[PDB]
RNA sequence: UUGCCCUCGGCCGAUCGAAAGGGAGUCGGGUUCAGAUCCCCGAAUCCGGAGCGGAGAUGGGCGCCGCGAGGCGUCCAGUG
RNA sequence: GGAAUGGGUUCGCCCCGAGAGAGGGGCCCGUGCCUUGGAAAGCGUCGCGGUUCCGGCGGCGUCCGGUGAGCUCUCGCUGGCCCUUGAAAAUCCGGGGGAGAGGGUGUAAAUCUCGCGCCGGGCCGUACCCAUAUCCGCAGCAGGUCUCCAAGGUGAACAGC
RNA sequence: GGCUCUCGCUUCUGGCGCCAAGCGCCCGGCCGCGCGCCGGCCGGGCGCGACCCGCUCCGGGGACAGUGCCAGGUGGGGAG
């Protein structure tokens, strides 16, 4: 029963979690950004052609949403292969572009033709 | 005994060993509810307290408080749940005879002060109780003066949630007894002349009786320390 | 913005294990290193407190 | 891991406020019509999270066996 | 170790029985040089190919010295000036303390700011002009608009030529 | 011991100082124990240490200041 400070302090008083008799939202929205909402369509330029000769690596129209964690998920099990390294920008007419470059054992090239780019 | 083991005492002197943990709540910041409360306290016994308010500091003492419970735990309210017996009861059971047995209502306590007030006025208190924390005091400070009046014992006592737990409340400010058994007539009667003369009979001093006008211990110190400088200046001039 | 020089001034705290640096002003002729003395108990020298 | 309790905790003041202030850690070469310390090649590094070494740490005492070396028992050490 | 017969020393100072000089050593920086990187690459030059829009393939070279009140940057040292004394915080680290923790001689234990290995680093900006024509001034306006780099000669000199 | 006043532990030094020693009480567990006294070991809490009581944290003001509303003066500071 000794107080051995000269400040009164609010004691801790428990604080229960809620416990809801109704949840607020029937049901949990949707996820609108899936992998066909993350990928919008590939990029079939001259420069974008270059990016899948030489650097093996594909060039993808993406939502502004996604980021590069999403853009490889999406990209890796939509067409069923590994991606090693994403890059993106926004391009100036707002458009998020990613350059997709796929691991070595795959082929941009290869890849491009099931897609149907080339 | 272990040689290593020695005494190492603390010095608590100025500019010594830090200060242990001693208690503080002397010296606590309270919060502003118990600074309020603790000010409030001391207020009534630094101000002069008329004696309609004043009178109320006057309850009754252990032993009677005890007795008088005691028989007021015979005439307690019927909660709801038991009333609710009572009827079933009573409507199964008079179905089988006769409906109409109003029959006697037993004794029971009159609680509130609003029904306690009429009865007093009716003349038909035999014992009023009024608690001595009732806030507002306007509630129950007209109550003693007109149990005088009206020639009805009443008496003071420390508790309105005493009292509220009689009638199964959180509080009351005043019950009253109206009638009794038969054999509690004379357990009501003992109590009667006991509080007759300690507040019907006493109330013309009452009625002057100021309270508070205490200063507090600092204060009062002081003064005996100057009045025994002025008996120091008496003996002297003995001398 | 002061004429006046300030004397850092570290003393123990009486009821923690805590130093406590006080920012004084500096009373001509004290120095660094220096003791100073405050309280009613303390001597009457230059820079002490009473 | 979870709830409770004890213990200790001044957050002596929410928060915002710098693309010139403070602020870990990337450089060399090549490549485009236009990009680049950002792409490619090569060589590093910082920060954050959870295997193999190495360190801690293997010292000394006394008896016994053994040509000896070495081993055995047993006690005492060991946060370089 | 012990200095006056004072000595050491700077452009200036300044330093010394509170330890000069002299001898031996310790620490910090290390942007320089050598090495791993590394020559494979770059560059210069002389050739030979081709898929002639190849990071093409070869040969040889990429060397040896000097100088400085030079200039710029950088790092130090040491002063002067002030009734002017020239941020804060995030963040990181060392120490004092010693509540603890660890196993009983091992296949050791807690533990580890040593070496190596494994995984990850999300979001936004990034083009170009930056000005006698991409900015403001109604304009491709003699105005205005904050910076970094800075060769040879003459000469005191980012002067003028 | 009677009556009063004062005092409570720190002043050569640019060190250290917290998270209780010690005494006392009680509760235990474990292992022996010779069936009997209990002991050893491993701990846990507590009081003293650090005195008791008390009604404003301490100190300085104080029914003044101040504030509210009138009243008179001053008022090119300002308005017309
Ligand atoms: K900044
Ligand atoms: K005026
Ligand atoms: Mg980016
Ligand atoms: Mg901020
Ligand atoms: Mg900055
Ligand atoms: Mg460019
Ligand atoms: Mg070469
Ligand atoms: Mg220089
Ligand atoms: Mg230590
Ligand atoms: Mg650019
Ligand atoms: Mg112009
Ligand atoms: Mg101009
Ligand atoms: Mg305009
Ligand atoms: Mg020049
Ligand atoms: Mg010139
Ligand atoms: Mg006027």
């Amino acid at each position: 029963k000794i107080r051995t400070s000269p400040t009164f302090r609010r004691p801790k008083t428990l604080r229960l979690r809620r416990q809801p008799k109704y949840p607020r939202k029937s049901a949990p929205r949707r996820n609108k950004l899936d992998h066909y909402a993350i990928i919008k369509f590939p990029l079939t330029t001259e420069s974008a052609m270059k990016k899948i000769e030489d650097n093996n690596t594909l060039v993808f129209i993406v939502d502004v949403k996604a980021n590069k964690h999403q853009i490889k998920q999406a990209v890796k099990k939509l067409y069923d292969i590994d991606v090693a390294k994403v890059n993106t920008l926004i391009r100036p007419d707002g458009e998020k572009k990613a350059y997709v470059r796929l691991a070595p054992d795959y082929d941009a090239l290869d890849v491009a033709n099931k897609i149907g780019i080339i | 005994v272990n040689p290593l083991f020695e005494k190492r005492p603390k010095n608590f002197g100025i500019g010594q060993d830090i200060q242990p943990k001693r208690d503080l709540t002397r010296f606590v910041k309270w919060p502003r509810y118990i600074r309020l409360q603790r000010q409030r306290a001391i207020l009534y016994k630094r101000l002069k307290v008329p004696p309609a308010i004043n009178q109320f500091t006057q309850a009754l003492d252990r032993q009677t408080a005890t007795q008088l419970l005691k028989l007021a735990h015979k005439y307690r309210p019927e909660t709801k749940q038991e009333k609710k017996q009572r009827l079933l009861a009573r409507a199964e059971k008079k179905a089988a005879g006769k409906g109409d047995v109003p029959t006697k209502r037993p004794p029971v306590l009159r609680a509130g002060v609003n029904t306690v007030t009429t009865l007093v006025e009716n003349k038909k208190a035999q014992l009023v109780v009024i608690a001595h924390d009732v806030d507002p005091i306007e509630l129950v400070v007209f109550l003693p003066a007109l149990c005088r009046k009206m020639g009805v014992p009443y008496c003071i006592i420390k508790g309105k949630a005493r009292l509220g737990r009689l009638v199964h409340r959180k509080t009351c400010t005043t019950v009253a007894f109206t009638q009794v058994n038969s054999e509690d007539k004379g357990a009501l009667a003992k109590l009667v002349e006991a509080i007759r003369t300690n507040y019907n009979d006493r109330y013309d001093e009452i009625r002057r009786h100021w309270g508070g006008n205490v200063l507090g211990p600092k204060s009062v110190a002081r003064i005996a320390k100057l009045e025994k400088a002025k008996a120091k200046e008496l003996a002297t001039k003995l001398g | 913005g002061r004429g006046a020089p300030l004397a850092k001034v570290v003393f123990r705290d009486p009821y923690r294990f805590k130093k406590r640096t006080e920012l004084f002003i500096a009373a001509e002729g004290i120095h660094t290193g220096q003791f100073v003395y405050c309280g009613k108990k303390a001597q009457l020298n230059i820079g002490n407190v009473l």
